[PDB]
């Protein structure tokens, strides 16, 4: 029952989805920022540096806006 | 009228005002309605020279306009035979009113609270509703 992963660390496998854990109900439901409204290169650099440091939220929203906005892209 | 007869008889000596007025009345005795009528005509003159860029029932009266009404009333009251100085000062105040109408000089304010009289929009432009302006934070 103690299934080992690829890295050889035993653990217990659970059928419950991690999001549906009754503890992350208010952090899995986020209304998107849409940061690509009035972007200035300074602010784009700021969000890129924030993503580099570890906070990937702004970068992901910016990428989503770039995907849906720029038709050639 | 902008100025009352009690101010015209103070800036200009009352005795000379009576001398100027007593012939014009019907009876021949010093009268006050002649001076008020002259002040009303001078105020009409100034009103015509100011209505170019002001709402004419002035919300606040510029404090110099009392002087500018007294001088024009005095000139209007010396129409038979005026002094050279009266004519020169009347020409000066006509020049000032022309400058005010053109826009070279503002009339002034009320000396009590330093408020300038309002007026209609001298310049007014209309365009189609703005689209693709920088205020449209969408897109970008």
């Amino acid at each position: 029952g103690r299934i080992l992963d690829i890295s050889g660390q035993p653990f217990d496998f659970d059928d419950e989805m991690q999001s549906r854990s009754d503890e992350l109900a208010m952090v899995m439901k986020r209304t998107q920022e849409h940061p690509s409204s009035g972007v200035t290169p300074n602010r784009a650099a700021q969000m890129l540096r924030d993503a580099e440091r570890g906070d990937l939220t702004a970068q992901a929203d910016l990428a989503f806006d770039m995907e849906e906005k720029d038709t050639h892209l | 009228n902008y100025a009352t007869v009690n101010d015209l008889c103070a800036r200009y000596t009352r005795t000379r005002l009576d001398i100027l007025t007593r012939p014009k009345t019907a009876d021949g005795q010093p009268d006050d309605a002649v001076a008020e009528q002259a002040l009303a005509d001078a105020s009409a003159f100034i009103d015509g020279y100011l209505a170019a860029r002001f709402v004419l029932p002035l919300t606040v009266v510029p404090s110099l306009l009392k002087r500018q009404c007294c001088v024009v009333a005095w000139f209007y009251l010396n129409e038979s035979q005026p002094t050279e100085q009266i004519t020169a000062t009347y020409r000066d105040t006509v020049r000032w009113l022309e400058q005010v109408r053109d826009g070279k000089t503002d009339p002034g304010v009320e000396s009590r609270t330093a408020a300038s009289p309002e007026g209609e929009d001298l310049v007014q432009v209309q365009s189609d509703p703005p689209v693709f302006s920088r205020k449209q934070k969408g897109f970008i």
